[PDB]
């Protein structure tokens, strides 16, 4: 799955 | 409210003690408590009440996952009928993940969004608000579906055309909304087109904006530029 | 019970996927749902109840040492006084730490080891007892703790008198049972010299056991060794 | 810390 933003 | 009696400060402060636990639905509750005292929020503030949800459904969204494919499996052909148990929790932690999403939309637009004028307020919460609503995409099946995922896309175009006249192309926020929109256009409105376009170019602008940053600001917005990067190769 | 409409294989199901889904607290939920149907618990099912309590209270005993190490450090000279905020979370957690192992304890006492007649049962529900009094040790500091670290000791002693009347050295639960309470002295009871003899003890009559068992006792027994083995050597 | 029994 891709990568979404972090904290 | 079950926080109307605790102080706005004191909520602050168990809210990072929480974090610090690793107690994100604790963490959660207390900065609702906080927002629900209806002031602005500082940008602290702001991704204290991001961490905690984030944490939260995200491990909603994981069991989802989880429960989501062992249901699929059970309605392959050849598979022995366990009855109502899997789609029932399924169903179960859904709604749960759907409150939560409820929750925070809520929040966004009682009153968080109206209230915030400047770019860095405004620009982060339209993208909390395409986030929640990707995450309701995520698990939606109805004639609901299509309304939802015009909700996310309408959040993130707004973010994105705020950001676009008002910060820098690597500002962190900025960087990130961009991230989640082509994770949008990818994995929800079927457009891996659009999704790498946004990628690409984002990155590329970026890149050429580097050298006006400090040390510390190269290092905020690398890591996510490396995000777009990551999913360019996993995409292409 | 909200669980009192659930039919007990239902739960008994849920519980499993609870777990593959790392949602322990309704696993925890589903098995105390199951256990107050009033049947005694099958060798899995046992298990799935240690599992789901053992991960929640886990989550609950890192939270509060977390937060009792903050707090001690706000106590210590030169600190700056904060407030009640980390006194007041820390009690909010410690109160909800108690309050599982109370619903544990609460399950054992109706009335599970009151019907648990075979070795394995018996034994596995009063190293259970033992087990959820010394996690209420860990956090007691009243005129409490004395009463609540004997209760420890008393389940832990009548688990460990059955164990060695009934059960090889090198069964799981008789190790993990020794285990425990080889912790229990270290730990607890401020009694080093007996956590060593009993880890010795135990690890050396199971050495001399292993050659009675298969391949695949074999490796269940020879795991629970090597944490005797590990805490030996951070003891000595 | 001490090691205790795990699942
Ligand atoms: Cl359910
Ligand atoms: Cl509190
Ligand atoms: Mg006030
Ligand atoms: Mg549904
Ligand atoms: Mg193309
Ligand atoms: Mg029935
Ligand atoms: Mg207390
Ligand atoms: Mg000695």
């Amino acid at each position: 799955r891709s990568l979404s933003a972090p904290g | 409210g079950a926080m109307g009696s605790m102080e706005r400060a004191s909520l602050i402060q168990k809210a990072k003690l929480a974090e610090q636990a690793e107690r994100y639905e604790d963490m959660a509750a207390f900065m609702k408590g906080a927002v629900e005292k209806g002031e602005e929020l500082s940008c602290e503030e702001r991704n204290l009440l991001s961490v905690a949800y984030k944490n939260v459904v995200g491990g909603q969204r994981a069991a989802w996952r989880v429960l989501s494919s062992i249901e699929q499996k059970s309605n392959e052909e050849g598979s022995e009928e366990k009855g109502p148990e899997v789609r029932e929790y399924r169903e179960k932690v859904e709604t749960e993940l759907q409150g939560v999403c409820d929750t925070v939309l809520g929040l966004l637009d009682s009153h968080l969004i109206k209230e915030a004028g400047d770019a860095e307020s405004r620009v982060f919460y339209l993208k909390m608000k395409g986030d929640y609503y990707r995450y309701l995409a995520e698990v939606a099946t109805g004639d609901d579906k299509k309304r939802i995922i015009d909700s996310a896309r309408s959040a993130y175009q707004e973010a994105m055309d705020i950001s676009k006249k008002e910060m820098p192309p690597t500002n962190p926020i900025r960087l990130g909304l961009a991230l989640n929109f082509s994770v949008f256009h990818y994995e929800i409105a079927n457009s891996p087109e659009e999704a790498i376009s946004l990628a690409k170019t984002t990155f590329d602008e970026a890149m050429a904006d580097l050298h006006t940053l400090s040390e510390d600001s190269y290092k905020d917005s690398t890591l996510i530029m490396q995000l777009l990067r990551d999913n360019l190769t996993l995409w292409t």
